[PDB]
RNA sequence: ACCUCGGAGCAGAACCCAACCUCCGAGCAGUACAUGCUAAGACUUCACCAGUCAAAGCGAACCUCAAUUGAUCCAAUAACUUGACCAACGGAACAAGUUACCCUAGGGAUAACAGCGCAAUCCUAUUCUAGAGUCCAUAUCAACAAUAGGGUUUACGACCUCGAUGUUGGAUCAGGACAUCCCGAUGGUGCAGCCGCUAUUAAAGGUUCGUUUGUUCAACGAUUAAAGUCCUACGUGAUCUGAGUUCAGACCGGAGUAAUCCAGGUCGGUUUCUAUCUACUUUCAAAUUCCUCCCUGUACGAAAGGACAAGAGAAAUAAGGCCUACUUCACAAAGCGCCUUCCCCCGUAAAUGAUAUCAUCUCAACUUAGUAUUAUACCCACACCCACCCAAGAACAGGGUU
RNA sequence: GCCUGUUUACCAAAAACAUCACCUCUAGCAUCACCAGUAUUAGAGGCACCGCCUGCCCAGUGACACAUGUUUAACGGCCGCGGUACCCUAACCGUGCAAAGGUAGCAUAAUCACUUGUUCCUUAAAUAGGGACCUGUAUGAAUGGCUCCACGAGGGUUCAGCUGUCUCUUACUUUUAACCAGUGAAAUUGACCUGCCCGUGAAGAGGCGGGCAUAACACAGCAAGACGAGAAGACCCUAUGGAGCU
RNA sequence: GAAAUUGAAACCUGGCGCAAUAGAUAUAGUACCGCAAGGGAAAGAUGAAAAAUUAUAACCAAGCAUAAUAUAGCAAGGACUAACCCCUAUACCUUCUGCAUAAUGAAUUAACUAGAAAUAACUUUGCAAGGAGAGCCAAAGCUAAGACCCCCGAAACCAGACGAGCUACCUAAGAACAGCUAAAAGAGCACACCCGUCUAUGUAGCAAAAUAGUGGGAAGAUUUAUAGGUAGAGGCGACAAACCUACCGAGCCUGGUGAUAGCUGGUUGUCCAAGAUAGAAUCUUAGUUCAACUUUAAAUUUGCCCACAGAACCCUCUAAAUCCCCUUGUAAAUUUAACUGUUAGUCCAAAGAGGAACAGCUCUUUGGACACUAGGAAAAAACCUUGUAGAGAGAGUAAAAAAUUUAACACCCAUAGUAGGCCUAAAAGCAGCCACCAAUUAAGAAAGCGUUCAAGCUCAACACCCACUACCUAAAAAAUCCCAAACAUAUAACUGAACUCCUCACACCCAAUUGGACCAAUCUAUCACCCUAUAGAAGAACUAAUGUUAGUAUAAGUAACAUGAAAACAUUCU
């Protein structure tokens, strides 16, 4: 008999959905995760001012190991072995 | 698309109505 | 209403961003021509075409405002330069009106009737009371003030529908809903009795006979209780008619040089489909109401007048049958003639009782109208079947043949 | 609308085109129609008889004279305001324009919306029909205005008498209808093992969710739906795709 | 679109084309259409002996019986001992953000039909300061090869020929019109005749315009037999833009022409990878060009949140934020050349406008979702979870179920100074003014109804006992019929995806677009001849374009339908 007007989610007057208690217990222990990781994260260890230049040579040394395999693209080798090989198509008994 | 001020009272999002109704008194 | 560009908010603190969002303007100017020639580096109106700042040198004494505008070709001049309101301003060197006599390739992206979301336009039911109703808001009317349901109608957008959604009525056929005219049942009244109003429940029915204007609109004569409303593709054109509304002709009046056109009027203007699919083909039935007679000329008023209720008799619509008496006209079938139609439906008026020792009809336990009904009649024998007849019948099927 | 007639062969057959009466202009004339004719003739145009009549204009166009003019029965046009006695419709005067500021007639009409006008009649009941009025600011004197002798498959109403259009339909025959014998289609078909309600979706569900519904197969009638069949809609819009007229 | 200029070797018989929908249309320019020009299509299959009319060679598509149906449902999948019964699941390509939608196309089978190409680019041989079989290019170039860019569908215009036998007009010779009234008549009724105002029948009919009367004329502006003429930049026209051989606001045939057309539709086998749109200009928003992004192989090194700090304002507030940013997490960022495509998109949340502080309405910015997979919310397009793919009858998780229901009340008690002061006649407790007194225990010159001026009722205050003496107000009814059902009382855990893990190796789920690898029927060269490979070419693939042709089902054995009777077949009857 009740008759939704148009789209029960877009619009004006729409179906209205609302919550049981699998979503706010869901609510819930997600709310107690994010509580515990910023617990977690509200302790530094070098404080910022200890860390100008501790790891910067490995950085150094993959970008560098990065640039030399970027560069060093080139077509494969070409042999006579191949070449040779496909004569083999018509075989005998030999 | 509706203005942010209404008459019809203008039921809120899924999300926002799951955060006020866990976040009550 | 506009055709180019700038500024103020939308766009708030690097930048860009539109609207038929609301405002100021600009097609220029008040004074010296070193307003000379070269040459690093950048921004760049979201591309390009375009525009702007400037290191330094030779040359010289010691530039203000925000838009403030014009390219290719060509033309004038020995030369440096110059020419459009090309305003449709990224600018065809020069082209008006109509087609209801029109054609074509397309578009529900973009329409007229529809279906769709709110409702600018309304009723219904209430909160409160300025004012009326003789005093007196709630017997009733209602504005300046608020809350809930809908699209009856005009409009907002064009979301499937231009490889086709037939458009106003009327005949026939009806279904659903009450915001109910009535018969069923209540309370009050500014209810003295028949004439009226308010609020509730109930849809089993009707919603006439006619005229003219083209009508769903609208106008007038005669009744009862009424000539009620909305939706069903503004119900129904594979059922029916176009009186106009959607053409080709013409006439009157007007605009227009003419052509042409008219939500100004009129005369006539082809209405095509063999039922494919779903679904249907008595659902067997328990009606409704008007008038008269003793009460009745009684309560009532000052007088008009007339009932509440009961009993009886005559009558109107619909349904179930008949030919023997009236008609159509005859070894048959129909109506103009004849018989019958049987039960309610939820809103009050009142004892006792505590919670609340009074009182209390009860979304407490109960008692009265206060629930008709767990209703009653057609019709319920498994097989003799060539053929004939029939009040039975499209075939089939149905009955008789002693 | 003078009449007879004719026109849209195949949706309009009409008030539409024509017809005698009238009016305007042009031409001094011999070989092929005009015309083997001569200004009582011929050609080019407008209305279309008989009765009353056609009042004005070359500022604008064309035509004729090139003498500044003539022509309108050639294209077209004939006011507004203020003062104006008790009430509309004014007598009269002033003002500016121009060719004149609506002549005669007729009508709320085939005549812009107001207009279902005052009122009488025809009906008991009448935006239907007839009669006397123009604020008709948009009728109007050959884009001719009106009665009249006769007529119209033109458009509307009515009187004495009658036809089942209806109240309320009915009695019979044929075509046709139902079966038997054969030739035997057309449109149309994505496949169907094809029911209903509520709700949703490209916004109108037999194929989606939840319910209700269900042994199978033919014949005989109606239309409620499958936005059913025929025309790439004739109505609205786009196209630097066309065509007709002026 | 040339010219001047070096120049240009006589004679040899096939198809890396085909076999009747291909190739000329052709067995033939035959039938058929119009008076006419002209248009113009399928044809023929046994065999050495048809003078072998024998017995066989059968087997495959669409349509049929053999052998019909058996409840339920886009015709399908999972399955078990058995078709159904159990669960899930909304046909195909397209203009479109979104289509099975009730938009477009479709009855099948067989044949045919749709990406043809330059400058500039990429790769691989050869030669080289030179390359190239004269000509051209060159500061590492030159030559050759490979690689690449659709089909069909209109109204219009000209040129060369044809039509007045139907219809418009004209010309010469003929014919037609009973009867009555005949007023003398372009008179009347009315036969035959000319045209057709209306009703009824059918619109795939008798008929690509019929059937009877009601109709007008029928001695003339009438009809008709014969022959000739007027034709498209025109003929004719008692003017309908009417007619000109069934389709004339301008004809048929042929050539221009395979005309053009921003407009419609279609566009043929597999896998994998990449791949989604800040805008400007245009007689343009239905297109085009340039921005931005996407596609390949190379060169260079920096691309992203980065931090103390930096980014005038002014009266009145001025938020959420942004721009440059070595650390850290990363492997990505720019350019080179060829380039196709997006450039006619929506909803949700946030910051604004028009509108009604209306819409699934429009205009800008940021993020997400969709035109890519699945699950939940009933079906779902914007809500949430989730992304890189299997076999197994494995396991662990993300999202994932609504509760409200309430309107009560106090038990009793009331004398008097007075009609306290005043317009109206008076207002005596409720018409207005400052003071609103005063007696016994205790009551207002009046706290709520009925009062022209008085009476009737309660409440506050004694006397008297002494429950809560009050969680404040917050519900609604339209048209086919309301919708799954149920449980307030065995212990919070469990169920629940394509997300993760187990044995395997991992390229095997985006629109347009781009790149990489295979596949097959023809001919040719090389090997094999019971059927395949290496290389070159293509008329190289059809579930679709109201695509063309031939066969055949549903519609449908549906509509239409014939012949008067008896009979010796010599006849008779209406
Ligand atoms: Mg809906
Ligand atoms: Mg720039
Ligand atoms: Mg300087
Ligand atoms: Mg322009
Ligand atoms: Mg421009
Ligand atoms: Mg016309
Ligand atoms: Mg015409
Ligand atoms: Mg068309
Ligand atoms: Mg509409
Ligand atoms: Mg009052
Ligand atoms: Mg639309
Ligand atoms: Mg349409
Ligand atoms: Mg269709
Ligand atoms: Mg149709
Ligand atoms: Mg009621
Ligand atoms: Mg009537
Ligand atoms: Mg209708
Ligand atoms: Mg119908
Ligand atoms: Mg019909
Ligand atoms: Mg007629
Ligand atoms: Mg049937
Ligand atoms: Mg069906
Ligand atoms: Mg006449
Ligand atoms: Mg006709
Ligand atoms: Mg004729
Ligand atoms: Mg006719
Ligand atoms: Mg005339
Ligand atoms: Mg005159
Ligand atoms: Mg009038
Ligand atoms: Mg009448
Ligand atoms: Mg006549
Ligand atoms: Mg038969
Ligand atoms: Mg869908
Ligand atoms: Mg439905
Ligand atoms: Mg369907
Ligand atoms: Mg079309
Ligand atoms: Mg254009
Ligand atoms: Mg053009
Ligand atoms: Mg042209
Ligand atoms: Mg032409
Ligand atoms: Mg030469
Ligand atoms: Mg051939
Ligand atoms: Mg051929
Ligand atoms: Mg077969
Ligand atoms: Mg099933
Ligand atoms: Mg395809
Ligand atoms: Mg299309
Ligand atoms: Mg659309
Ligand atoms: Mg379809
Ligand atoms: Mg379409
Ligand atoms: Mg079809
Ligand atoms: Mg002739
Ligand atoms: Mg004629
Ligand atoms: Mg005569
Ligand atoms: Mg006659
Ligand atoms: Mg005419
Ligand atoms: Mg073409
Ligand atoms: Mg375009
Ligand atoms: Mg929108
Ligand atoms: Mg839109
Ligand atoms: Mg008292
Ligand atoms: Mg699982
Ligand atoms: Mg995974
Ligand atoms: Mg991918
Ligand atoms: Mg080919
Ligand atoms: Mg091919
Ligand atoms: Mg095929
Ligand atoms: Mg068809
Ligand atoms: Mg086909
Ligand atoms: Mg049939
Ligand atoms: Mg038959
Ligand atoms: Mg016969």
């Amino acid at each position: 008999r009740g008759r939704i007007p148009g789209r029960q989610w877009i619009g004006k007057h729409r179906r209205p959905r609302f919550v049981s208690l699998r979503a706010k217990q869901n609510m819930i222990r997600r709310l107690e995760i994010e509580a515990e990781n910023h617990y977690w994260l509200s302790m530094p260890y070098m404080t910022r001012e200890q860390e100008r230049g501790h790891a910067a040579v490995r950085r150094r040394e993959a970008f560098e190991a990065i640039k030399a395999a970027a560069t060093s693209k080139f077509p494969p080798h070409r042999f006579i072995a191949d070449q040779l090989d496909h004569l083999n198509v018509t075989k005998k008994w030999s | 698309g509706s203005k942010a001020v209404t008459r019809h009272r203008r039921v809120m999002h899924f999300q926002r109505q799951k955060l006020m109704a866990v976040t009550e008194y």
